[PDB]
C-alpha cells in the first residue's frame, strides 16, 4: 500500500515532485536510524528541541529546508536557522566530516535516500513525525 | 558531631570484634556431634 | 594461500573432534592406536605455524 | 575456666530463651537500632527535603498522617549517594531536614538481615539440622538489599530507594514502571510466576495433608487435638492424597515421594524470587524490560497499535508527572 | 488528637507480640 | 522486500563494507575525499594556536595558579593530537611528533606534583619541538 | 571485518561464541545415553 | 585569595572551602578607573536572624531571634560582576551578572521552617568618597524576587503560569453561584518582588593586589509562597570580599 | 543475489550441532567407556 | 575446615567480592573504561545533558549564572553542598563527575564562571552532545532511550 | 477508597502540605488523561496538547 | 567534611585510640584462653577437637 | 494567576508579546530565530515596537526583520513571572 502518488516527493525549490523507488525508502530507513536517529528520532531533536525535522519547522528555516534538493544541501553545507552562519563544527556534515567519522563513506544517493525519508515520513505519519511524547 | 562519633565507633568496633574473635574460638568444634 | 591453508586447517579439526573422544572413550582405542593420531596432531600443529607465516608475509 | 571461655560458652548456648550465636552480636545491636530510630521517624518526624529544591515532603503521624500516608522519606536528592551520619551533619536539625534517618535504618537494617540470616545458619549447626533454611531465606534478602541498596547504587542516589511507608510503596512502584517497564521484564514475570505458583503449591499442598487426616478425634473436639507433639506415628495416609492427585490430574504428575514433594516447595518460589531481586538489580542499572512500542506496522508503514502501545501511554503518563518540579532538562535520566 | 489512636494500635500490636513469644504456651511432649 | 531483516546483500545494489553493515565502503563515488585543503588548513589552523596557548603557560607558573596550568593545555589543546598525528606522514616527521609529546607530558606531569621550575623547563621543550614539527611539513 | 585473507570464514566465524552453550546441552545430552546412571 | 588559587580541585572538594570567602590582608588606600568594574565579589554570611515576638520578662516587644541554617553548605554568593561608575560626590556600584541569588532555610525555636532567597539582584551601592579606604562604606537597595518561579506546582498541581486553577480532588467545590471562592488566595498564584537594603563596609584593602574586603550587614523579606502566608523580616550578617580591577 | 550469508549461516550451525551428538553416537554404536 | 568443599566455598565468596566490583567499575570509573571506548558513564550522561543546553540559552544572550530556576534553585548553575559550583537539576546528585571534558572547564571552586562565558570549545560541545544522545539507557531488545522511548534506535550501552 | 478527605481539605487550605499519598494523586491524573484518549476510541476523547497535565520539563 | 578521603573514616586523631582499645580489648580476652597455647600440634581431621 | 489576560499574546495569536514571550514564540516568524529573537529575550521591559530598536548590538539586517513583522510584534505589560522564564519555560518538543 505504498502507492507511487504516497512516495512521490517535493524535489526543489520551484516545487517539482518525483517519486521515490523501493530501495529508496528502505535504504533511507537504515541510514537514516543509524546515522541521524541517535539524535533526530521520530523528527524531534534532543540536543536543541526548538529546531526539529517537521514540515512545519523546515519550511519556516531562513532558506526552505523541504525540499530533497534542500535536505541534501543542508548536509554538506548546515547554516544555522536564520542561515547567516554555519555550524558545520557542530552539525555532522559533509564539509566537517573529518571529525565526525560517520559521515567519511556517503554517496550521493544515500543522502538522496536520507532525505528522502526525512521528506516521506510526515506523510505515512502525519502527526507522530516530530509529535514529541505527546503523539508516541 | 565528633562527641557522638566516638560513641559509635567504641561501640562498632566493640562487636565487631566480638564477631570476629567470636569464629575464631574454636567455632567449627561447637557442633552436637562431639565437643 | 591463506584462504586455502585455512580452509584445510578447519576440515582437519572437524575430522579430529569427531574422531578423538571416540579414541579416547573406547577402553584400548587410544593405545593401540595413538602413533597413527599423533601425526595428525603434528600435521594440524603445523599448519598453523604455516598459517602464520603467510600471515607475517602478506603484511 | 577463663572469662572468655565462660562467655563463649553462654553466647553459643541453645539453652537460652532465644540463640543469640555468633551473628547474633551484630544483629541484635544493629536490629534494635533501626527499630528504635523507625519508631521515633514514623511517628514525629519533621519534613524531608525529597527532590532536593527545597520543599519538604511530611512523612510523620505527628505532622498530620496516618498509618497508609506516614512513611520514612528517603534522603534527599541534594545528598545522593553520599554517606550521611549524625556526626557529619553540625546539627540534628540539619539531619533530619535532609533525609537524615532513612540512611541509619536502612544501613543497619541491612546489616541486621544479613545477620539474621547467618543466624540461622548457626543454630542448625549447633541443633544438628542440616543448614539450608538460611539460603532459603536469601531470597528476601535479595530482594530487600535491591530496593534499598542496589536499586539507589545505580540510580546514583538514596533518593530513588524505596520509601519506608505504604503510600510510598507505590509511589515506588509507579515511578518504577514508567522509567524501567518491569511488567515486560522476564524476571517480574518470572516471580509472579513464584509467587503465584508458591500460594498455588502452598495452598495445594495444605489441602491434601488435611483432607487425609486420620480419625483420632470425635466430633465434638477440634480436629487438631489428633496430634500430640512429639509423637512418632504418621498423621495422615499419604497413600490417600497421592492416589487423589493421581486422579485429579493423572498419575504421572504426583509426588510419591514426600521428601521431593517438600523439596518442591522450597524451590519454587525462592528460585523465583532469586531470579525478580536480579530484575531490579539489572533495571538499577538502565537495562529497562522489553519495549514493543511502534512494532506492528502496515505496509503502508502507518504504525498499528498493540496492547503494548496502550501500556506505553500509561507509562507517558507517569512519566511526565513523577517529580514534577525536580526536571529541568527532556529526558529523566536519574 | 486524631494521631493518638494511630499510635495506640500499633503499640497495642507489639504488646500482644511481646506476650506471645515469652508467655506462650510451651508445648511438652508426654 | 520490505520489512526483511536478514537481506544482507540481495536488497541494496551498491556493494557495502560487510553484510554486517548499512554503509558502503571509502571507495569511490563518496562526498568525502580527504584529499581536500580545507581539511588540512583545518588541521594546520589548531598547530598554529596551540603555540600561542602554550606561551600563556609562564604567566600562572609565575602567578601560583596551579588548577589554570593543567588545562589549559587540555582545554584548547584537545585538539591537537588529532591533527599531529594526522599531519604526520614521512617516516622522520612521525618520530618528531613523540618528542613533542612527550615533553608535553612532563608539563602536566609537573603542574600536578607543583613544579616550578620543571613547568618551565619543558614548557620550553614543548615550543622547541613544535618548532621542529612546523618547519619541516 | 575480518582481515582479506579470511572473509571466507565469516559465516563459520558467527556460529562459534554458541559453541560453549552445546557444551552445557552436551551433559545431558551424555547423560541420557548412559542412562542417567 | 592566591593561596586558594594554589590548590587543585581534589585537595577542595569536600572539605567545604569553596563556600568560604577570602581573606584580604593588610589596609590601603585603591581608586577606582574611569572604566574600573568589579570582579569577584563574593558575599557570604555568617549569622541570620528572623524577627519575631520574643518573650521576655513581661513584654512582647519585637525582637531579632537567631537561627540554624539547615541547607548545608549553599548560601555563598559569587562572581559578581559589574562597572564601578564614578559619580562626583560619591563613587557608586551597579552590579550586571554573576550568581546573585542563594536560596536557603533556616529554622527558629518551636521547629518552624522559614526559607528565604538571599539575592542582591539589581543592587545600586553608594559610598562616601571616591577611593576606597579602611573607612569606606557602601550600601543600597536590592530587588528580591519570589522564592519560586510562576510555573512551579503546589501539590495539588496549581501554579501561577501553569496548573490547574481549583481544588483538583475537591470537584463539589465549584457549585453555585459563589464557586470555591472562600479558598480563592490558595488558588491564585501571585508573583511577588520585594525589597532589601544591604550594607557594606571596606575595612581591608591592598592596593598591590587591587582586592578589597570587609564586613556587611543585609536586611530583606522572607518568601510568602506567592501570598501563601505572610512573609517575615529577615536580617543576615557576615563578610565579604572583592576584586576592584 | 541469493544470500550466501544466511545459507553459509545455517549450513555452519547444523555441521556443528550434529558433530556433537555425533561424538556420542560414535560411542554408543561402539559401546565405549560413557 | 580443612575438606575439599570448603576450600571452594571460600573462593566463591571472594570471587563475588570481585563479581560485584568489576560491576560497579564498569558503572562509575571512566579511567580504566574510558568514555571514548565504553561509551559514557551513568553520572557522565546526566552532566552532559545540562551541559548542552548550556551552551544553547548561552548564545540567546542569557546570564546563565544568575538564570533563577523554577524551584528557586540555580537552573544551569548552583552549588553543591559541599560549596561548589555544579549542574543544576536532577543533575544535582552526580556533581562528582570527573570526565576529561569537563575537567578542562574546572577550578579549585569548581566550574569556572568566567571560563564558562568565555572558554568552551568546540570537541566539547561534539562530546556533549555525543553523550546525551547515547545515554547508558536501553531494553532487552536492544532499542535505547527511556523506557518510553519508540522502536528507532538500536543501542544498548 | 480513592481519597482522605482530610488529608485532601488539608492539602486544598495550604498550598504547602505534601504526603507521599498525594503524590499519587498527580500519578494517577497521568493515568487518567494520558492514556483515556487510546483507551476509549467509542467515546472520541479529542484532548488539545494544552489540557494535558505535564510537569516541568517532560 | 564528609568526601574527604582518610582511612576508615579517621577524622580526627582521638578517633584511633577508640579502634585500638576496642580490638585489642577483646584479643586480650581472647588470649586468655586461646592465647598461650601449642603453636606445634597439628591434626589429619577436617576440624579440630583440641580443648578449650 | 488564576484570570490572566494576555494569554494570547505569548505564543498562539499570530500576534506576539514582546516582554512576555518565550523565545519559542519568535520561531513562528522566519528569519529571527536564534539570533535576532536572542537579543530580544535577553534585554530588559520594553514600551513598544519603537524600543527594539534601542537594543545594543544590532545591525541592519538585525532591524530588517524586526521591520518585516513590526505589525505582528507587540508590546504588553510585563507580569513578572512571565519574565523570568522567557529564555526557558521548560516547554521541549
Ligand atoms: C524463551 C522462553 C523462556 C525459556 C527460558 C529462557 C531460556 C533462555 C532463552 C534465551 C533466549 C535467547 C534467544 C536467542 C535470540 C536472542 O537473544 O537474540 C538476540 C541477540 C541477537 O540479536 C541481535 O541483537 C542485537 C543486539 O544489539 C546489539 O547490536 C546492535 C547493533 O549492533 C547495537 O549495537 C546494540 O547496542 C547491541 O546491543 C541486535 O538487536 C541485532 O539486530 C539482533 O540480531 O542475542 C544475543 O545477543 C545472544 C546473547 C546471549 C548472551 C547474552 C548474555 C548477556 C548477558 C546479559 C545478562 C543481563 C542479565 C539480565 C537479563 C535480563
Ligand atoms: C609460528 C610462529 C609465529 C607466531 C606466534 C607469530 C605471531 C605474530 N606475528 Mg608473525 N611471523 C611468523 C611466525 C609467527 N608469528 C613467521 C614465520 C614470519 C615470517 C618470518 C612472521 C612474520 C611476521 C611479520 C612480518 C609480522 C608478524 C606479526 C605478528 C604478530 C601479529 C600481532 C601484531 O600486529 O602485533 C601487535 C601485538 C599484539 C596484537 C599482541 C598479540 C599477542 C597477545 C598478547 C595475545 C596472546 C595471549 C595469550 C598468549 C593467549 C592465551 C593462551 C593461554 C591459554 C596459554 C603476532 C604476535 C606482525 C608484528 O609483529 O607486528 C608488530 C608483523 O608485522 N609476523
Ligand atoms: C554492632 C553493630 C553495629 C554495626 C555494624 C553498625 C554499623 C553502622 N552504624 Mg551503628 N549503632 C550501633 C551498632 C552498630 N552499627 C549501636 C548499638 C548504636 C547505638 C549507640 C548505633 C548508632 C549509630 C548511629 C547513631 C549512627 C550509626 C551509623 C552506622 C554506620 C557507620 C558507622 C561507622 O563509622 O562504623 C565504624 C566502622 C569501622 C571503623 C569499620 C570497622 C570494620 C572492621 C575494621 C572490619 C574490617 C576488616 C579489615 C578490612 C581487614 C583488613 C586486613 C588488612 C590486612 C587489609 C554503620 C552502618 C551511622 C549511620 O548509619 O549513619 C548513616 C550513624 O549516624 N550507628
Ligand atoms: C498481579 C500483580 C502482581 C504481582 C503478583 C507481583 C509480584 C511481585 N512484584 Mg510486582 N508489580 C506489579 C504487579 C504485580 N507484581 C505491577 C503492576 C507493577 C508496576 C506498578 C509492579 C512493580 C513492581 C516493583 C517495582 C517491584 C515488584 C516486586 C514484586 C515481587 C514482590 C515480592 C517481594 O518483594 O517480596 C520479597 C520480600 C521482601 C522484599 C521483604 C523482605 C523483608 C525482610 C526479609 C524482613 C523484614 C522484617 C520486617 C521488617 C519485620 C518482620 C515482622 C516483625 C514483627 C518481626 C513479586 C514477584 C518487587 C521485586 O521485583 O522484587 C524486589 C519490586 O521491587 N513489582
Ligand atoms: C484467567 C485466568 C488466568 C490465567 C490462565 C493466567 C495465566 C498466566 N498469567 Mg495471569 N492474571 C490473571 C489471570 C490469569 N492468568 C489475573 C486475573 C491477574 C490479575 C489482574 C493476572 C495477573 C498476572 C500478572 C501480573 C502476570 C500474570 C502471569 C501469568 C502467566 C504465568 C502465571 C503463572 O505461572 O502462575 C503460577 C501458576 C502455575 C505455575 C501453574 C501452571 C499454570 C500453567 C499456565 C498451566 C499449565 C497447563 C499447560 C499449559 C497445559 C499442558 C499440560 C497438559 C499436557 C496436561 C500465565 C500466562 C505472569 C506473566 O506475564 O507470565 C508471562 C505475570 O507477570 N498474570
Ligand atoms: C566438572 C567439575 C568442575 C569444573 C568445571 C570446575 C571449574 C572450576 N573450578 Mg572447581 N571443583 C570441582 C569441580 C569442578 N570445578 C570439585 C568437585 C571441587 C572440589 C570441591 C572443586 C574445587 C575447586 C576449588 C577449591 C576451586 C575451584 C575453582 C574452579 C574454577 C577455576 C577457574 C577460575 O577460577 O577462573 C577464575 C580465575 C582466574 C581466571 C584467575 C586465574 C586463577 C587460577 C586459574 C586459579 C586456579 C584455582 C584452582 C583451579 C583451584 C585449585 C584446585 C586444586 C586444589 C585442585 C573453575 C570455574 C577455583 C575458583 O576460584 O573458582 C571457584 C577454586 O578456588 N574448584
Ligand atoms: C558467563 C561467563 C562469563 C563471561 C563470558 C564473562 C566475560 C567477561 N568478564 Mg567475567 N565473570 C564471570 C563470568 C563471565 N564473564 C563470573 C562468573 C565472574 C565471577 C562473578 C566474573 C568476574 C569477572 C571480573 C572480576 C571481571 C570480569 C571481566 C570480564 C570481561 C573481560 C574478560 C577479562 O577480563 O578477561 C580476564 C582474563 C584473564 C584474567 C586471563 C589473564 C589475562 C592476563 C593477565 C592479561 C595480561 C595482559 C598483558 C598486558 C598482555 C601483554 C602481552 C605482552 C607482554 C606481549 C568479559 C566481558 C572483567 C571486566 O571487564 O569487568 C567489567 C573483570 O574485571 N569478569
Ligand atoms: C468426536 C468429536 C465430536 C470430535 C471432536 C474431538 C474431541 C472429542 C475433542 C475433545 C477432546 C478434549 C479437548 C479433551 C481433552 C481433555 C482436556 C485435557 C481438556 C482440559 C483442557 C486443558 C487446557 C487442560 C490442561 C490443563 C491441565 C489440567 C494442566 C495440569 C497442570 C499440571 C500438570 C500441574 C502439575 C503441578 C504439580 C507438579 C503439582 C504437585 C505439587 C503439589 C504441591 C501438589 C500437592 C501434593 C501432591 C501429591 O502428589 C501428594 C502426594 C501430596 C500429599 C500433595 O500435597
Ligand atoms: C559481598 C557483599 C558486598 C560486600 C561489601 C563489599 C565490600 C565493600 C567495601 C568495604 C569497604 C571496607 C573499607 C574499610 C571500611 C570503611 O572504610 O568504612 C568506613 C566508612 C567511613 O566512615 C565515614 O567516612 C567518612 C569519610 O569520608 C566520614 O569520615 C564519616 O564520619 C565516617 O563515618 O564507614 C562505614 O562505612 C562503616 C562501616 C561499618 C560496617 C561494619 C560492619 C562490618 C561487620 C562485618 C563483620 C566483620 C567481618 C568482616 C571483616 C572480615
Ligand atoms: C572450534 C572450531 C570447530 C569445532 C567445533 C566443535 C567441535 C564444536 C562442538 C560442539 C558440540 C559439542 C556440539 C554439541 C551439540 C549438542 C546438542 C545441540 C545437543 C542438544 C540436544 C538437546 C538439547 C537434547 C537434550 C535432551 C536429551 C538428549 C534427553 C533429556 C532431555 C533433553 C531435552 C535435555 C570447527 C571444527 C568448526 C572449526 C572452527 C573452530
Ligand atoms: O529522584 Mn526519585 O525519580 Ca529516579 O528518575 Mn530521575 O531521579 Mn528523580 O526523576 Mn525520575
Ligand atoms: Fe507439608
Amino acid at each position: 500500500d505504498l502507492d507511487e502518488a504516497t512516495r512521490t516527493v517535493v524535489v526543489d525549490n520551484a516545487g517539482n515532485t518525483t517519486v521515490l523507488t523501493p530501495e529508496q525508502v528502505k535504504r533511507g530507513k537504515r541510514l537514516f536510524n543509524a546515522t541521524c536517529g541517535a539524535c533526530h528520532v521520530g523528527g524531534i531533536t534532543k540536543t536543541n528541541p526548538n529546531v526539529g525535522l517537521d514540515p512545519e519547522a523546515l519550511s519556516l528555516a531562513t532558506p526552505r529546508r523541504d525540499n530533497i534538493s534542500a535536505l541534501v544541501d543542508y548536509i554538506k553545507n548546515p547554516t544555522t536557522y536564520d542561515g547567516l552562519e554555519s555550524i558545520a563544527e557542530v552539525h555532522p556534515s559533509i564539509k566537517s566530516a573529518d571529525i565526525y567519522p560517520r559521515m567519511r563513506s556517503l554517496t550521493d544517493e544515500d543522502l538522496y535516500s536520507i532525505a528522502g525519508h526525512i521528506m516521506l515520513s510526515p506523510k505515512i505519519a502525519s502527526e507522530k513525525w516530530g509529535g514529541g511524547k505527546i503523539y508516541y | 558531631m565528633l562527641t557522638l562519633k566516638i560513641l559509635v565507633y567504641t561501640t562498632v568496633i566493640f562487636f565487631v570484634s566480638l564477631f570476629i574473635f567470636g569464629f575464631l574460638s574454636s567455632d567449627p568444634s561447637r557442633n552436637p556431634n562431639r565437643k | 594461500m591463506i584462504t586455502l591453508l585455512v580452509a584445510l586447517l578447519v576440515l582437519i579439526s572437524l575430522g579430529l573432534v569427531v574422531t578423538v573422544p571416540v579414541a579416547l572413550a573406547t577402553p584400548g582405542e587410544w593405545e593401540i592406536a595413538k602413533g597413527k593420531f599423533n601425526r595428525f596432531f603434528q600435521i594440524w600443529v603445523f599448519l598453523v605455524i604455516v598459517i602464520a607465516a603467510a600471515d607475517g608475509i602478506s603484511s | 575456666v577463663s572469662l572468655w571461655e565462660r562467655f563463649c560458652a553462654w553466647i553459643t548456648s541453645t539453652e537460652n530463651r532465644l540463640y543469640i550465636g555468633w551473628f547474633g552480636c551484630l544483629m541484635f545491636p544493629t536490629l534494635l537500632t533501626a527499630t528504635s530510630c523507625f519508631i521515633i521517624a514514623f511517628i514525629a518526624a519533621p519534613p524531608v527535603d525529597i527532590d532536593g529544591i527545597r520543599e519538604p515532603v511530611a512523612g510523620s503521624l505527628l505532622y498530620g498522617n496516618n498509618i497508609i500516608s506516614g512513611a520514612v522519606v528517603p534522603s534527599s536528592n541534594a545528598i545522593g549517594m553520599h554517606f550521611y551520619p549524625i556526626w557529619e551533619a553540625a546539627s540534628i536539625d540539619e539531619w533530619l531536614y535532609n533525609g537524615g534517618p532513612y540512611q541509619l535504618i536502612v544501613l543497619h537494617f541491612l546489616l541486621g538481615v544479613s545477620a539474621y540470616m547467618g543466624r540461622e545458619w548457626e543454630l542448625s549447626y549447633r541443633l544438628g539440622m542440616r543448614p539450608w533454611i538460611f539460603v532459603a531465606f536469601s531470597a528476601p534478602v535479595a530482594a530487600a538489599s535491591a530496593v534499598f541498596l542496589v536499586y539507589p547504587i545505580g540510580q546514583g542516589s538514596f533518593s530513588d530507594g524505596m520509601p519506608l511507608g505504604i503510600s510510598g510503596t507505590f509511589n515506588f512502584m509507579l515511578v518504577f514502571q514508567a522509567e524501567h517497564n518491569i511488567l515486560m521484564h522476564p524476571f517480574h514475570m518470572a516471580g509472579v510466576a513464584g509467587v503465584f505458583g508458591g500460594s498455588l503449591f502452598s495452598a495445594m499442598h495444605g489441602s491434601l495433608v488435611t483432607s487425609s487426616l486420620i480419625r483420632e478425634t470425635t466430633e465434638n473436639e477440634s480436629t487438631n487435638y489428633g496430634y500430640k507433639f512429639g509423637q512418632e506415628e504418621e498423621t495422615y495416609n499419604i497413600v490417600a492424597a497421592h492416589g487423589y492427585f493421581g486422579r485429579l490430574i493423572f498419575q504421572y504428575a504426583s509426588f510419591n515421594n514426600s521428601r521431593a514433594l517438600h523439596f518442591f516447595l522450597a524451590l519454587w518460589p525462592v528460585v523465583g524470587i532469586w531470579i525478580t531481586s536480579m530484575g531490579i538489580s539489572t533495571m538499577a542499572f538502565n537495562l529497562n524490560g522489553f519495549n514493543f512500542n511502534q512494532s506492528v506496522v502496515d505496509s503502508q508503514g502507518r504504525v498499528i497499535n498493540t496492547w503494548a502501545d496502550i501500556l506505553n501511554r500509561a507509562n507517558l503518563g507517569i512519566e511526565v508527572m513523577h517529580e514534577r518540579n525536580a526536571h529541568n532538562f527532556p529526558l529523566d535520566l536519574a | 488528637m486524631e494521631a493518638l489512636v494511630y499510635t495506640f494500635l500499633l503499640i497495642g500490636t507489639l504488646m500482644v507480640i511481646f506476650f506471645a513469644v515469652f508467655f506462650r504456651e510451651t508445648p511438652r511432649i508426654l | 522486500s520490505y520489512s526483511e531483516g536478514a537481506a544482507y546483500g540481495t536488497d541494496q545494489a551498491d556493494k557495502l563494507y560487510s553484510p554486517y553493515s548499512v554503509y558502503s565502503p571509502e571507495g569511490e563515488k563518496s562526498l568525502y575525499k580527504p584529499d581536500n585543503a580545507e581539511y588540512l588548513a583545518r588541521k594546520k589552523a589548531v598547530l598554529a594556536e596551540t603555540k600561542n596557548r602554550l606561551q600563556k603557560i609562564p604567566a600562572y607558573v609565575d602567578k601560583k595558579e596551579w588548577f589554570n596550568v593543567k588545562d589549559e593545555l587540555t582545554r584548547y589543546m584537545y585538539e591537537t593530537r588529532g591533527a599531529v598525528r594526522s599531519l604526520s606522514s614521512s617516516v622522520t616527521q612521525k618520530e618528531k611528533a613523540e618528542v613533542f609529546f612527550r615533553a608535553l607530558e612532563d608539563t602536566y606531569g609537573a603542574a600536578t606534583l607543583k613544579k616550578g621550575d620543571a613547568v618551565k623547563a619543558s614548557n620550553d621543550k614543548a615550543i622547541a619541538a613544535l618548532d621542529a614539527f612546523t618547519a619541516t611539513l | 571485518r575480518l582481515p582479506e585473507a579470511y572473509v571466507v570464514f565469516s559465516p563459520i566465524v558467527d556460529v562459534l561464541p554458541i559453541i560453549p552453550v552445546f557444551f552445557l546441552l552436551l551433559a545431558f545430552v551424555w547423560q541420557a545415553a548412559i542412562g542417567f546412571r | 585569595k592566591s593561596q586558594i588559587n594554589e590548590l587543585s580541585y581534589l585537595q577542595v572538594k569536600g572539605t567545604g572551602l569553596a563556600n568560604r570567602c577570602a581573606e584580604v590582608v593588610g589596609e590601603d588606600s585603591i581608586k577606582p578607573k574611569p572604566g574600573a568594574k568589579l570582579v569577584d565579589m563574593c558575599i557570604e554570611p555568617k549569622a541570620w536572624a528572623v524577627e519575631e515576638e520574643v518573650g521576655k520578662a513581661g513584654k512582647t516587644e519585637k525582637k531579632f531571634v537567631n537561627s540554624k541554617v539547615m541547607t548545608r553548605q549553599t548560601y555563598t554568593l559569587d562572581a559578581i560582576e559589574g562597572p564601578i561608575t564614578v559619580d562626583g560626590g560619591k563613587i557608586t556600584f551597579n552590579e550586571k551578572e554573576g550568581i546573585d541569588y542563594a536560596a536557603t532555610t533556616v529554622q527558629l525555636p518551636g521547629g518552624e521552617r522559614v526559607p528565604f532567597l538571599f539575592t542582591v539582584k539589581d543592587l545600586v551601592a553608594k559610598g562616601n568618597g571616591d577611593t576606597f579606604k579602611p573607612g569606606f562604606q557602601m550600601g543600597g537597595d536590592f530587588n528580591t524576587p519570589s522564592y519560586r518561579t510562576g510555573l512551579f506546582l503546589d501539590p495539588k498541581g496549581r501554579g501561577g503560569t501553569t496548573g490547574y486553577d481549583m481544588a483538583v480532588a475537591l470537584p463539589a467545590l465549584q457549585l453555585g453561584e459563589e464557586g470555591d471562592a472562600e479558598l480563592f488566595g490558595e488558588n491564585n498564584k501571585v508573583f511577588d518582588i520585594t525589597q532589601g537594603r544591604i550594607e557594606m563596609e571596606v575595612n581591608k584593602v591592598n592596593a598591590e593586589d587591587s582586592e578589597i574586603g570587609g564586613v556587611f550587614v543585609a536586611t530583606q523579606l522572607s518568601d510568602t509562597d506567592m501570598g501563601s502566608k505572610t512573609p517575615k523580616k529577615v536580617l543576615t550578617k557576615g563578610i565579604f570580599y572583592a576584586k576592584v580591577d | 543475489m541469493i544470500n550466501w550469508q544466511v545459507i553459509g549461516q545455517l549450513m555452519s550451525t547444523a555441521v556443528i550441532m550434529l558433530a556433537g551428538p555425533a561424538v556420542i553416537v560414535l560411542l554408543a554404536l561402539k559401546k565405549g567407556n560413557l | 575446615v580443612w575438606s575439599g568443599e570448603a576450600y571452594l566455598s571460600y573462593s566463591l565468596a571472594a570471587i563475588s567480592l570481585m563479581g560485584f566490583t568489576a560491576a560497579l567499575y564498569s558503572w562509575y570509573n571512566n579511567t580504566a573504561y574510558p568514555s571514548e571506548l565504553y561509551g559514557p558513564t551513568g553520572p557522565e550522561a546526566s552532566q552532559a545533558q545540562a551541559f548542552t543546553f548550556l551552551v544553547r540559552d548561552q548564545r540567546l544572550g542569557a546570564n546563565v549564572s544568575s538564570a533563577q530556576g523554577p524551584t528557586g534553585l540555580g537552573k544551569y548553575l548552583m552549588r553543591s553542598p559541599s560549596g561548589e559550583i555544579i549542574f543544576g537539576g536532577e543533575t544535582m546528585r552526580f556533581w562528582d563527575l570527573r570526565a576529561p571534558w569537563v575537567e578542562p572547564l574546572r577550578g579549585p571552586n569548581g566550574l569556572d564562571i568566567n571560563k564558562i562565558k568565555n572558554d568552551i570549545q568546540p570537541w566539547q560541545e561534539r562530546r556533549a552532545a555525543e553523550y546525551m544522545t547515547h545515554a547508558p539507557l536501553g531494553s532487552l531488545n536492544s532499542v535505547g532511550g527511556v523506557a518510553t522511548e519508540i522502536n528507532s534506535v538500536n543501542y544498548v550501552s | 477508597a480513592y481519597d482522605f478527605v482530610s488529608q485532601e481539605l488539608r492539602a486544598a487550605e495550604d498550598p504547602e502540605f505534601e504526603t507521599f499519598y498525594t503524590k499519587n494523586h498527580l500519578l494517577d491524573e497521568g493515568i487518567r488523561a494520558w492514556m483515556a484518549a487510546q483507551d476509549q476510541p467509542h467515546e472520541n476523547f479529542v484532548f488539545p496538547e494544552e489540557v494535558l497535565p505535564r510537569g516541568n520539563a517532560l | 567534611t564528609e568526601g574527604t578521603n582518610e582511612w576508615f573514616g579517621v577524622d580526627d586523631l582521638r578517633l584511633l585510640a577508640v579502634l585500638f582499645l576496642g580490638h585489642w580489648a577483646i584479643l586480650s580476652l581472647w588470649l586468655g584462653s586461646y592465647g598461650d597455647s601449642n603453636e606445634d600440634e597439628d591434626f589429619f581431621g577436617e576440624i579440630d577437637y583440641s580443648a578449650r | 494567576v488564576i484570570d490572566y489576560e494576555n494569554i494570547g499574546y505569548l505564543g498562539g495569536s499570530s500576534i506576539v508579546d514582546i516582554n512576555n514571550a518565550n523565545v519559542r514564540a519568535y520561531l513562528k516568524m522566519p528569519g529571527m530565530y536564534p539570533t535576532v529573537a536572542g537579543k530580544i529575550v535577553s534585554h530588559g521591559p520594553y514600551s513598544g515596537v519603537a524600543d527594539l530598536y534601542k537594543i545594543p548590538g544590532l545591525s541592519s539586517a538585525e532591524a530588517d526583520v524586526i521591520k518585516k513583522y513590526e505589525s505582528r510584534l507587540t508590546a504588553k505589560t510585563p507580569s513578572p513571572d512571565y519574565v523570568i522564564d522567557r529564555i526557558n519555560n521548560g516547554l521541549y518538543r
